[PDB]
Order: structure tokens, then C-alpha cells, then sequence
């Protein structure tokens, strides 16, 4: 009974272990890009601050509070961009487990939704990076610039740079998934409306799990997670 | 318990008696209840 | 049974949580007022370490280390200080919550206790703020001054500065809970001198759930509340 | 355990071993199982 | 039954404990050296990178995020000095505690060993500061120099540098008892072929427990632990 | 769970698939289940 359903499981994870090992390496080969990438936004707010608090008076950086600091940062954003380029692989695998389960109809109902699904995590991350970032990073070092000075570790941007672009590209996924479930029909606004009394609580939760055990941090990250929901209502009711 | 601290599990029974309240609250308890009792049996 | 216990405690639970709101709001309209009380020990402190330092030869301030640092302070602060505005809301709906359950003589015997404790917690954190928190960080500033460079963080610093005020306030309460307890006439010397085994065991298990994992600071948190224990005896001995 | 490391948790055994010892050690631990065994029936 | 093995265990844990705070008394006493001690390889780096940042253009030094955080961390090397200057009070109660139960080829089976084991960690720990500390640290910062500014705090050094010691203590200690069992004789190269499927299961569970909750560091921790394995399988075969 | 993640635990059971397999991970869930059982036994 399980005999084949855990080699044939150990066969693919396997196959997507090495994916992500293989997508690690060219990821530290081009660590430097990718920082590159991922600090460009920083340095423009830092220096777009520094403009602003020079004409105001009339210094912050990009910092490292320890050595495991810049070689772990670069370890870890080598491993976010591996496990990225391995996710083809790994849904392909996940697939290929999970078609001789479905029927025909629910192939056609899947894929294309897996596609759309995923281009809409893409503009939600592009979007977050593009848009998002820079007023949201130049606010947010404006609002401590008259009291301290910003000495901004790569340790924890690194961090809070990646939960912004997942949360950005999930936060673009979520309607999506209402809309097609609205489109195909299984859910109305009525259900929607409905099942938010449990949605409320199962987003408090979610809210704990992806967030420090700070009650802020909580509240902070579930009030997205209701303002989607409602924007999801307003789908499926136009719908 | 995997960064969900005691505050933040208050904070989901707060939540819980405000929606779910004093109807539903019941209900979804013994919902769970009876997941966790299939669960065990079909584990058992 | 439980229909009712539930409806009144759902409807207080509300008017506490928007009472917090409301908090929240004033705390957050307010925030730059209260930051700059809660840092002004951190720069006097600098300063004189500064001048000290000046004087030896003969430099450390303020920073962020995170834009959600800088921001999140502000907003941790505001949710400080809307707790705090709104716990006599809190406090007096769990009294009309309790009321009905006491007898007329429980209700006059714990009012004025607590009228009383809250006085003791309020002179415990403004002796804490005024008396305490110049010296004591004074003193830290120097014991590093000749090997590092004080690069004070706002983030770590607004949850040292409260717990430091939240545990001065509970030290002043707990002294005054015995001496309540003690004149009312339910403990003596000799029952705190025989719970003492038990005492000190809770005593380190409150440490470890009020500390990070770290031993050290579990031990650091034990020894100030064993300290509380025995002027308690003292106090519960004298009455 | 919320923010409770096992080596607190083997400090809390050090500090029980050390004030209660060789006596009031047992009394507690059937006192401490007496409680669960009348939260678990009282639960039940 | 368990009176006289909880009375004798109290007794010994109580002369461990005093042991343990007289060394934490002592390491107090002389925290300046072993601060010295434990910063002058981070100084060091820090120096010869700045030499080597100054060529290439042709700054970086130790901080303090906290002030508990320069007091802690003269506690917290004093407390695991104390540990370590307790460590043979605390072996030789544990051996008495031990020893009534082990027979007499027991004893001299494992007393040569404890030398053995407490030399090898000794030679590991001077290998990793002497030898490997300065290249490491070298490394680490040239690794971010041409990007982050190293402000380095004393607070994660501390503890990073606390772990490297520890763990090249432990590492060069395991080799030594794969050897010591294979010469005595309860293992072979087999042995510990056969039984690395359940060993790597164990490793990456020890390294989810040293580890903090990323999978990075686990995987990071697992790697050393995967070589060492293999490197007691080498010897025990070439024994 | 004592500085140990969802992600690690899952990464645990990723490392006891892939080493033990189709074969030895029935035996070694059994064998972890008969020594749960045996523990659960000498403590009662």
C-alpha cells in the first residue's frame, strides 16, 4: 500500500532536493547580483533621506553587526533564489504525484490555474519591489530621521525584505484564487460572508504563526489578511 | 510554540468569544472535538 | 449556563478592546511626546558617559537598525500607552464581571487594595524612571565605554526600558500585597518561612517564562524576586 | 516553551532537587499528579 | 529506593553549584582578561581588514547595541568561565556519583578516557582560536567589506565565538571516542556504515536543536557533523 | 519546540525519507512506537 507511494515520494523529493542544491549553487555563483538587487532600494532610500534630513539641518548605511552576518546573508539569499529556480521542478514532481489521483476534468481545472497563479505571484512581487518598496522604505527612514540614525543591518533587511515580497506575492495570489473559485462556482459571497466569524479567527492564527510572539506583529500582519478578505468578497460578489 | 507566543494564543481565544460568541462558540468547540476523536481513532 | 457567562464576557471583552483602541490612537497621535520621555535617560546618560569619556582621552547616540524599527517603536509604544489609558476601562469591567460572585465584604476589602496597588505600581515605575534609570544607566554606559562604542538601538531599547518600568511597579506591588495580606490576616512570617521551597521553585519558573531560554537571565530575573520574598517576610514579621 | 529553554527547564529540576530534596520532592510530585488526575476527570 | 539516591545527588549538585559560583566569582573577578582574550582575534580582523579595505581605496570596530548588553556580556563570559573552572568538581561528583555502580574494569576503561576525551577538547579548543579563529574571521569580514560597514556588536560575538570554541572542542572529542571504542572493541567500519541512515536522522535533529529555527543554519550545523561522521568511519576502518 | 522550527521538523522528516526509504522507515516507526509504548508501560 505505501511501499510505492514512499518510494516513488522518495525518488521525487529526491529529484527536487537536487534541484534545489543545483539552483543553490548558480545562486552563490551571482550572490553579488542578487545582493545587489535586493540592497539597491535600501541604498536609494538612504540616500534619498540624507538629501532630506541635509536640507532640513541646513550619517546611515548599510551595516553588518557580525561576520557570520554578510557570509549568512549571502548563504541565505543563494538558498531563497535556489529553492525560487528549483519551483518548476518541484510543482512539476508535486504534479507528476498528483495527476494519477485527479480525473481528467480536474487536469484542466489545475493547470491553468497553476500558471495564472503563479504569474500573479510574479507582478505581485515585481509590484511590491518596484512600487512598494521605494515609498515604503523613504517613509519609513523618514520617520525615525529626526531622532536616530539609521544604521541599517543586512541581517535582519534581508529577512524583512523577502517576507515583503512572499506577502506582496501571496497577498496578489489569494483573489485570484476567489476569483477562479467564484468563476468555476464553490464559493459565493454569501459563503464569504458567511464563514469570516471562523476566517477571522483562522487569520489571527496565521497572523501567530508567521509572526514573532509579539501581539503587534500579529495584529499588524492580520489586518492585510482581513483587508483581503474583503477585497475577495468584493470579487465574488461582482462575479 | 513555533513563534506564537502566550499573548498571541490569548489574543485568538479573544477573537474567538468575539465572533464566534456566544452562539457558535459552543458549536465550533465541539467541532473540534469531534475532529480530534476521529482523529485518534483513525490513528488508534 | 455557560449562554450568559459568555454574552456578558463577549460585549466586555468589546468595550475593553476598543477602549485599547482609543489608546492606541491618542498613544500614536501623542507618540513623539512619549519616545522622547522614554529616551531622554538614554541621551542624558550618553552624554555624561561622553563627557567622561572626553575627559579620560583627554562616539555612541541613538540608532535604528531596521525601518520597521523605527516604525514599529513608535507603534509598540502607542499600544503601551493605550493598555495603559485603557486599564481602568479593563479593571472596571472585570470588576463588574467579578462583583456579582463576591460577597459585600470581599467588595470592600479588595476595592481600596485596589486603589492602594495601583498607587504602588505607579510610584514603583516613577521611581523606577527618575531614581533608577539615570544611575543604573549611567553605569552601564561606562562599564563598556573603554572597549566599545555605544551604538544604542531603539528597538531592544523601548522593551529593556519598559520591562524595567513594568518590574519596578510589580517589585513596589508585591511588598504591599503581603503587608495587605498580613493585616487583613491571611499569611504570617512562619507560613512564607515554610513555602519557601515551593516559592523559590515557582519563583525560577516565572523567571524562565518572563526571560529568553538564556540560564543567566533566568538566574538574573530569580534573584530580584527572592530578594522580594525576604523583605516580604520581614514585612509580614514586623505586622 | 514559550521562551522557556531546556536548560531553564533543567535549572527548575536543579532548584526542585536542591529546596525540596529527599523529602516534600515525592509529596509534590503525587500532590502535582493528584491535580492532573482531578483536572483530567474533572474535564472528562 | 530513590531517598538515598535523591539525598546523595542533592548533596553533589549542591557542591557542583558552589563550584560553579565561585569560578562565576572568580571569571568576574578577572572579566577584563577574558574579554580581552576573547575580542583580541576580532580586533585583529578588524584591523588587517581595514588595512586591506585602505589598499583597495587608495570604519568598522566593536559596538554596543545595548547596555546590559556590555554588563551581560561580562556576566555571561564570567558564568561559562565558572563553568568550565567547575567542570572537574563537577565531573569528579559525578564520577563518585557514577562509580558505585560500574564494576572495576569499568572504572579503568573510563577513567584514561575522560583524560583522553578532556585533552582532545582542550587541543580542539586552542586549535579553533590559535588556527582557525583569525583565517575565519579574516574571511568573514573581507567577505562583506566591499559592501556593509562591520559594526560589529559584542553581544552576538560573544556567543558566535562561544559556540566555535564549543564546537571544535566537540568535534575534535568525537573522533577520539569512535577511536577509543574501536580499539576497546564494540564498533566497526560496519558498524558505522550500516547505521548512518538513522545517524543522519540524528544529526539533522541535533543540529534543528543548536541551531535557531531556519533550515539554513540546520543544514549548516548538519554539514560538520555529516564530515566527522565519515571521518570516524575512516578511522575506525584504518583501526 | 525548543529552537526547532516547522520548517526543520519538516526538513527532518525530508533527511528520514530519503535515507531510510521504502524500507526501514515502516521498521523504524514501529520500533519508535514499541519504545513509546514501553516507556508508557514502566511509567504507569
Amino acid at each position: 500500500s505505501m511501499k510505492p507511494h514512499l518510494a516513488e515520494l522518495r525518488q521525487r523529493l529526491a529529484i527536487s532536493v537536487l534541484a534545489v542544491f543545483v539552483g543553490f549553487i548558480i545562486a552563490f555563483t551571482f550572490h553579488n547580483a542578487i545582493l545587489g538587487w535586493i540592497t539597491k532600494p535600501l541604498n536609494n532610500a538612504l540616500i534619498q533621506v540624507g538629501k532630506i534630513v541635509e536640507k532640513r539641518e541646513m550619517n546611515g548605511m548599510i551595516t553588518t553587526h557580525q561576520v557570520g552576518g554578510a557570509f549568512f546573508v549571502a548563504l541565505k539569499v543563494s538558498f531563497f533564489a535556489g529553492i525560487l529556480m528549483a519551483m518548476p521542478v518541484i510543482l512539476w514532481q508535486l504534479w507528476l504525484f498528483i495527476a494519477p489521483g485527479l480525473y481528467d476534468n480536474e487536469k484542466k481545472m489545475v493547470l491553468p490555474f497553476v500558471v495564472g497563479g503563479s504569474v500573479m505571484f510574479l507582478i505581485g512581487v515585481l509590484f511590491a519591489y518596484y512600487v512598494v518598496t521605494p515609498f515604503g522604505f523613504q517613509f519609513l527612514i523618514t520617520f525615525g530621521s529626526f531622532l536616530y540614525t539609521p544604521l541599517i543591518n543586512i541581517e535582519d533587511y534581508v529577512g524583512f525584505f523577502t517576507k515583503i515580497l512572499i506577502g506582496f506575492g501571496i497577498a496578489f495570489e489569494l483573489p485570484v484564487v476567489a476569483y477562479f473559485l467564484a468563476l468555476l462556482g464553490l464559493i459565493t459571497d454569501k459563503t464569504l460572508k458567511d464563514y469570516f466569524k471562523y476566517a477571522i479567527v483562522i487569520i489571527f492564527l496565521l497572523a501567530a504563526f508567521l509572526t514573532p510572539p509579539d501581539v503587534l506583529t500579529q495584529l499588524l500582519m492580520a489586518a492585510p489578511l482581513i483587508l483581503l478578505y474583503g477585497l475577495s468578497i468584493l470579487i465574488v460578489h461582482y462575479v | 510554540m513555533f513563534g506564537m507566543g502566550f499573548s498571541e494564543i490569548l489574543v485568538i481565544a479573544l477573537v474567538a468569544i468575539l465572533f464566534l460568541g456566544p452562539d457558535k462558540l459552543p458549536e465550533a468547540m465541539v467541532q473540534i472535538a469531534k475532529f480530534f476523536n476521529s482523529v485518534r481513532k483513525t490513528i488508534n
